[PDB]
């Protein structure tokens, strides 16, 4: 860098020069100046001239160097102190800018946020009325139109709470609570919510919990398990879906079981992917295909693992491993 | 009453090796108080033809009389004397001085001709007031927009009562409204005080304002129409008509 | 509005335009004022030389005028050239050319008085350096002191306001060859007689250089035939730099370029293109700066070696330290100089003037008479003073050289000097040489070598006493001195002895030649180093024109893409070929120029030529640096 | 200016001078140096030093001076060229921060666009079960439960609708369409989507039109049409509603009249207002008051201006003032 | 295959007091082969939009892909090295350098690459021969009339075969003949060799030679005209039928 500040101050290495040669010329030519103390002082001035290039320099050169420095970084705090009006209008310059950078972003984020909050809102006013509408219509007397419509109803509310847990997915993590859950309970609620599904498709159900406390959040768990029900239920005809929990090691284990048509084995593992539907039917494609997405994201902070074990033509087993309860002091004590 | 007799001008640019014709035998009757406009495509030789009326450029041949006094026959002083009282110019871009504000931009022309304050200031207060730019007197001409400038440099040319206006394409350098509103205000000035004001244009919307048009080919005038009764609608769809005719 | 408030209003928005017109008439304002004001300074009288003192300065000042005014005037089109839509636009309105002159006249007057005042100043501030280096040149041991010199203020207010009317005339035609069409806005090939034009120049040229190199060489050694080929070489020379500067450029440049089928690059666009039509047009300018600059550094170079030539002629004018044409006036200088305690060694030697025959000795050209062969007053020597050179019977030794007499007259290798006495003849023969003339040139005139034979024949010489050409006083009456030790005083006194200053002495006459020439040496390097700065000026202030017409040039292509630094990179070279043509041939010119100066007073020095080609180039250079700086910031500004 | 180029170069003029005041201070103490001979060279190198500082400030003091001026007021690119390095090396970190704020704005424009096409997604697949579920219940065989159920439809299918032209309002300008119209088929299709209302309110339609042709676009002014019933709808019961289009001079006008509660005069020019709502009856809560406010914006487009002359115990009135026909024309030229 | 692509690009002029907006939101799609015309009045930003799309001007926001590359990217130097190399130019005013003959004129783009000697002496005459200059070959600029520089000007455009050339008013300094010549030669070389033209002009007869024509006004295109299977006496009546509709 010395190079650079010799080169930027040349002007003044220059003028200080011809000054000396200035003075050497006219104490020559006059007779009543001496020559040799002249000489003398024009040494001693060049020596003491260079010892304050180098206190310059080292006085100098260091805001400039320390601006480049942090250019290139992922902090802004190696920027000097300013000590000079032209250092301090830069400084100014770069405060202006990125106060300016600042704002706008804040403002953005603001406004993308209230938009959010106003198509959230727009979620609970559409997922309101199918409720009204349930209420209302709960009077029927028919089977077959009254399973029907039920159907549709289950499936229009469980696209509506899928798209509310997508929706708190992003707060899920300051919204966990930990307490005990029992088992059969939560699950007599849920076959018992899909007991119109069941009656439409033929669809049996086994109730054999060998475990019967977990600890989770009641309501993603509640969540998570409704949409593996609702899809063995929807990927499978008249087909015996079974539920296992068995306590294996220090983990708690639950299994769901579907005797259904099952995934195939190259696709298994992008049954995980968002957004994904298979394309072996064209049925298949107007489904969402995102509450195994949800499922997968919102077991991750509960440490829960959502494991599959799919085979063509047999069906899909949904393990659900409930984390060691000793575990949770660490979210406990966070 | 005519005011301006052209009769059979010529021109030729280049010397000795290569020289080419531009004016072919052209003859001109213009009356006075006629809003006189020319028609015809870039290159048909228009700005030559108002170089040479206006007695800035010298013919080859012919004689041009404008209001009775010979114009080839006279001296650079005589010249001089005889544009400043008698003529009036319009160019394309506006020619004006950035250190003077509008007002004294527009009054440089008559500072010179010994005149009191008053009349100078009253006679600038009626222009601008006719024109519409009177509250941007002491605005500098890099503070105002470019139909504010056109507007400033039309006004300049009808300050010291000219009788005839020379004026080049005005509205080649502002939009839609703008051009509309100068052509507007150039056709209510010339029924106040009679200036014969005469305009080149290549376009059929900026034409359609006069009175009078005659097309030009390659030096020489071909056809004419007047407007009689028509609504500015009518004349615009004839001009039109003649305007496919003369080009394909 | 009033038309003052515009003038006012332009004057104070176009100042920031005009530093290097502000500049120039400072600096040539400072320079007259600097050298006038040493004409009437009381203290130059002080220079005790053949010529006053204070005529040299002026014809000296009125060389310096003219050397100025065509500065000024190239200047001014620095202020002019801009101004031209502002006169078409003031005539579009109405103004006539009266007042359009007067509007443009009524602010070079304020900017030209303001510089006239502020130059003033500095030009006094150095007004004490320059008497000291004059005082430093011929050794004045005086005391130099400000002064002020009403008489040089008057007299330069008088000249510049002079100059300001030349300046008026040159602004009317411009402002009259303006038209009402200066609103909105030659080159040819190259016929036979450019053809022949040009290689007539070149054969001039070295024409002229090798007649010139032959004269150096020793022929034409006689007076007639001399003028005829000066004359003959200075006209070749001035008329084939003019056909040199005229179609010699523009012969080589279609030559070169005809080579290309017709497919160059950019650079050479830039430099060939404008260097074959444009350095035509400046033909009698650039054949002036390049001889007077020439003509000025010989001549500088010629007083130099003058100025040092000083003491070995002192010394050669007087044979003696101190001479003398009285025998009472030699005693009572001695009797002076018996209280001063100085060992005078005065020798009245006695030469005999014995002619000789030298005529066959000359080995010129029987057109070579310089008066009588062999008839001129030469004088011998014997043994006994000069036993030094010990002569033999039949054999003399010439003691003297006379540059001026060996360029001309040709000693034979082996010459017979013969005494061509009344009846009896003493031929000689050359052995060694000597230079000193044992008469000073109140005796001796146009200077006789001394001639030293045997001792024995000399007594044979004098004792035949022929009553022919002899000197009035046989016995030179010249006292010499001892070791240098109070010469001072020995002069001084020998002053305070002749208050008529009848007679010579050495160190006297080692003065007036210094204080002349060194005084002239003076003006000379003065006016040269003015006119060397003013016309490297000009040229710059020439090149600062070509950019403006260039501008539309440099404003397209730059559209079709080429980068200002492809654009600068052939001004570079451009301004190579531009300032190095006329470097070139004004060195040659000086270099040929100068070898005249050591051609006949004297042998060699090569001591100032070096260093006065130095500053020539670091001129030049530093003009080219300027210029490209300049075209860099035209270009930067055309898109 | 001066003064800040000053106070940063001051070192440089303390050595400057100082070398001058040691050869004055020295001149005295010296008895072969002589001080008037020396003060002579303290003027001569003063006056170029004076001269020197003069060439340097106008050269230094310009990049400096345009930051100043590029800072916060405008001209965004008011800097200048650099030469020096030191003027090289803030440059750079300018044209970093300017590009990286660019950067970041681009990505906000990217979130939006991506907002946008995720909402209008959602939209596509909330309003395919709408239509599902209106399908599948366009069966049933009761009299009361069917027209709640297609009260409860309505409403939603309008309450949607709403929303649908609250988010298109933004695209509304390019759908602009000119086409030949009749009234009576637009007219007889909103009464169509309208039967269940009017079926349980015991409201009837009348169509005496004397001009059956409308310049505007079929949909927009069909939601404004559509907006103007319902709320005639919701103001009126058990009264039939008055339609009659009639030509005020050269502008057609379509006037709908009812036997409603009407609207009070303190708060007539308010009906329009963005999300108003009347505090009169305690029923009008469930009115979110977007119909027209959004009908009346987009009339203004069409040049439409829509006249209320409602009065309390009345009714409400409501013009539709279609413009000229000469006025339809200017998107061409103008 | 699309060649140039914008889409909604903004460019503004002046500062503060004088910041005027010229163009507004367009939308630009040009195919490869293709002679496109942009057809306006005096006032509507042709040259302004012709400065944009080349780079030589910026915009205000907006993005433009020419052949796929993003050109909203480059700072200076790299938009300079583009145009060098991969665009044309054909100006309505001065483009011939003074001081060199057509052949060292039109023969100064290939003086980047160095294409030999022979390599360029036989595409100098193929392109010379093309448009009947090639007897003018060793003749200075002031030699030569006004319709054989133009023609110059195009052999240079079209010597080093760029992906697009852009034509700004090329016949608007000559007469009929001159102008008819230049224009069929043109089409001729389009037909030719499949070079991609983009031309702005104002004159319906020099628009009756292309292959569709977008109307411009006030920075906003809102019309366009494909010519189809109709010769040029069908498509220029069209074309002034449009042009009479977007003036009245
Ligand atoms: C812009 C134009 C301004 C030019 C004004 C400059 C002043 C006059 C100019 C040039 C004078 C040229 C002198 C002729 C060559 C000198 C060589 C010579 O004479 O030989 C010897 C050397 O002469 C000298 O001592 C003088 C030394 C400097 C002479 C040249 C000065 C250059 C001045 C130019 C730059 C300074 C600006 C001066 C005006 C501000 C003479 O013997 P000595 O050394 O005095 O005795 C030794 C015992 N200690
Ligand atoms: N000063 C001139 N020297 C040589 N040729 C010229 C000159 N002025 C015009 N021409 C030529 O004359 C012909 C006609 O040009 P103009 O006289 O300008 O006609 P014009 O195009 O109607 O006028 P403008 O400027 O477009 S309103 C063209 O071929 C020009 O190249
Ligand atoms: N440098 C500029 N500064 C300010 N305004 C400008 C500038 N260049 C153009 N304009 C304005 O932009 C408007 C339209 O742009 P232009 O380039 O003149 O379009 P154009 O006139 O159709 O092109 P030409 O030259 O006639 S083919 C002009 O009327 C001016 O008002």
């Amino acid at each position: 860098m010395i190079k650079a500040f010799l080169i930027e101050r040349r002007s003044w290495i220059a003028a200080f020069l011809f000054q000396q040669a200035l003075m050497l010329f006219i104490a020559f030519v006059d007779p009543s100046i001496s020559f040799g103390n002249v000489l003398y002082m024009v040494y001693l001035c060049i020596l003491f001239f260079i010892i304050f290039l180098w206190f310059r320099y080292r006085k100098e050169t260091a805001f400039y160097k320390s601006l480049k420095t942090w250019e290139n970084n992922l902090d802004v705090t190696a920027i000097n102190e300013p000590e000079t009006p032209f250092e301090a209008m830069v400084e100014r310059s770069i405060a202006g800018q990125t106060e300016h950078l600042k704002q706008t972003a804040a403002r953005h984020r603001l406004a993308l946020e209230n938009e959010k909050d106003e198509l959230m809102a727009w979620i609970h006013e559409v997922k309101t009325p199918l409720t009204a509408m349930h209420l209302i219509i709960d009077r029927m007397e028919e089977k077959a139109l009254k399973s029907q419509l039920s159907y549709e109803w289950l499936r229009i509310h469980l696209l509506l709470d899928q798209q509310l847990h997508q929706k708190r997915i992003s707060f899920i993590e300051n919204d966990l609570s930990v307490e005990f859950i029992q088992l059969q309970p939560l699950i007599f609620k849920e076959i018992k919510d899909l007991q119109s599904w069941c009656i439409q498709k033929g669809i049996g159900f086994d109730i054999q919990l060998e475990a019967k406390e977990v600890l989770s959040d009641a309501k993603w768990l509640a969540f998570i398990i409704r949409q593996l029900l609702t899809n063995a239920v929807k990927y499978s005809e008249a087909s015996e879906i079974e539920i296992k929990s068995f306590q294996k090691g220090e983990q708690t284990q639950l299994q769901v079981k579907d005797c259904g048509r099952g995934i195939d084995p190259k696709d298994v593992p992008r049954i995980f992917d968002k957004g994904f539907t298979s394309t072996t039917d064209h049925h298949d494609q107007a489904s969402t295909g995102m509450g195994l997405y949800l499922a997968k994201k919102a077991a991750a902070p509960l440490l829960i693992h959502i494991d599959v074990e799919s085979e063509f033509g047999a069906g899909t087993v949904f393990t659900l491993t409930f984390p060691i309860r000793n575990q949770f002091e660490h979210v406990i004590s966070v | 009453h005519v005011i301006l007799e052209a009769n059979k001008i010529r021109k030729s640019y280049g010397n000795k090796l290569n020289k080419q014709e531009v004016l072919k035998g052209i003859d001109i009757h213009i009356e006075k108080g006629e809003f006189v406009s020319i028609m015809g495509a870039s290159g048909s030789g228009k700005t030559t033809l108002l170089n040479v009326l206006s007695s800035i450029d010298q013919v080859s041949h012919g004689t041009i009389h404008i209001n009775g006094n010979d114009m080839t026959a006279m001296k650079e002083k005589q010249l001089a004397e005889f544009r400043k009282q008698h003529l009036g110019f319009i160019f394309q871009d506006y020619n004006l001085l950035d250190t003077l504000t509008v007002k004294e931009n527009i009054l440089l022309p008559l500072s010179i001709t010994k005149l009191s304050k008053k009349e100078a200031n009253r006679k600038f207060e009626e222009v601008a007031k006719e024109l519409g730019i009177y509250e941007l007197r002491d605005k500098y001409p890099n503070e105002i927009s470019g139909g504010q400038k056109q507007r400033t440099s039309a006004g300049r040319a009808f300050i010291h009562d000219p009788s005839i206006i020379f004026a080049d394409e005005p509205t080649g350098a502002l939009d839609s409204k703008s051009a509309s509103d100068l052509l507007n205000k150039l056709s209510q000035l010339n029924q106040k005080r009679n200036a014969t004001i005469i305009m080149v244009t290549h376009d059929p919307v900026a034409a359609s304002y006069c009175g009078r048009v005659i097309f030009i080919k390659d030096g020489q005038m071909y056809t004419q129409l007047n407007k009689g009764g028509q609504d500015r609608q009518t004349f615009f769809q004839d001009i039109m008509k003649t305007q496919g005719v003369l080009g394909g | 509005m009033n038309i003052n408030q515009l003038i006012l209003r332009n004057l104070k928005k176009n100042l920031r335009n005009y530093y290097l017109y502000v500049f120039a008439l400072i600096f040539s304002v400072a320079l007259y004022f600097a050298f006038v004001t040493l004409q009437y300074d009381p203290a130059i009288n002080e220079v005790k030389a053949s010529i006053k003192g204070a005529a040299a300065i002026k014809t000296a000042s009125i060389l310096l005028v003219a050397v100025v005014a065509i500065f000024i005037l190239y200047a001014n089109t620095i202020f002019i050239k801009r101004r031209s839509k502002e006169i078409g636009l003031f005539q579009l309105i109405g103004m006539t050319k009266h007042k359009i002159f007067r509007i443009l006249s009524a602010e070079n007057v304020m900017l030209y008085f303001g510089s006239l005042a502020i130059g003033v100043a500095a030009g006094f501030s150095i007004s004490k350096l320059v008497l000291m280096i004059l005082f430093k040149i011929v050794d004045v041991k005086a005391d130099a002191k400000l002064h002020f010199s009403e008489q040089a203020l008057v007299q330069t207010v008088i000249v510049f306001c002079g100059i300001y009317l030349l300046i008026m005339i040159m602004n009317y035609t411009f402002i009259k060859k303006q038209s009402i069409l200066s609103l909105f806005k030659k080159v040819k090939k190259i016929s036979f007689f450019q053809m022949l034009i040009g290689a007539l120049g070149i054969v001039l040229i070295l024409t002229g250089y090798y007649v010139s190199s032959e004269l150096f060489g020793g022929k034409f050694k006689t007076i007639n035939e001399l003028f005829v080929a000066m004359s003959f070489i200075l006209g070749s020379v001035i008329i084939g730099t003019f056909l040199f500067y005229k179609g010699s450029v523009t012969f080589i440049s279609n030559i070169i370029r005809k080579s290309k089928g017709g497919y160059l690059n950019i650079s050479e666009v830039l430099s060939l293109s404008s260097i074959m039509f444009r350095m035509k047009s400046n033909a009698l300018l650039l054949t002036i700066i390049t001889t007077v600059s020439a003509l000025a550094i010989g001549l500088l170079s010629l007083a130099y070696i003058s100025y040092y030539s000083s003491e070995k002629t002192a010394e050669q004018n007087v044979a003696a330290d101190f001479s003398f044409m009285n025998e009472k006036d030699a005693k009572l200088f001695e009797n002076k100089l018996r209280e001063s305690n100085i060992s005078f060694v005065k020798k009245a030697t006695p030469v005999l003037q014995a002619n000789v025959d030298i005529a066959n000795i000359m080995d010129g050209t029987p057109k070579e008479m310089q008066g009588d062969p062999g008839n001129m007053q030469l004088a011998v020597v014997s043994d006994k003073d000069v036993k030094g050179v010990d002569v033999a019977a039949g054999e003399a030794v010439f003691s003297g050289y006379t540059d001026l007499l060996q360029k001309i007259m040709v000693f034979k290798d082996s010459g017979v000097i013969k005494v061509k006495s009344k009846h009896e003849t003493q031929p000689l023969k050359y052995k060694g040489l000597r230079e000193e003339f044992l008469v000073s040139y109140t005796f001796t005139s146009g200077g006789m070598p001394a001639v030293i034979v045997d001792d024995s024949l000399f007594k044979q010489l004098d004792k035949d006493k022929d009553p022919r050409i002899q000197l009035a006083q046989s016995t030179f009456i010249g006292v010499n001195v001892k070791h240098d030790d109070q010469m001072e005083k020995a002069n001084e006194l020998f002053q305070q002895v002749n208050k008529k200053n009848e007679h010579l002495s050495r160190l006297d006459t080692s003065a007036a030649q210094k204080s002349l020439f060194g005084m002239v040496m003076f003006i000379v390097g003065f006016l040269g180093l003015t006119f060397l700065i003013t016309s490297g000026c000009i040229l710059y202030f020439k090149q600062m024109g070509e950019s403006e017409d260039e501008k539309p040039s440099y404003t397209i292509l730059r559209k079709l893409g080429f980068t200002q630094g492809d654009l600068i990179k052939g001004i570079r070279i451009k301004q190579m070929y531009n300032f190095g043509i006329p470097l070139v041939v004004g060195l040659f010119h000086s270099y040929f120029a100068v070898q005249s100066g050591w051609f006949l007073f004297g042998s060699e020095v090569w001591a100032p030529m070096i260093m006065v080609m130095v500053l020539y180039t670091a001129l030049y250079s530093i003009f080219g640096f300027l210029s490209v700086l300049y075209y860099k910031k035209v270009i930067k500004s055309s898109l």
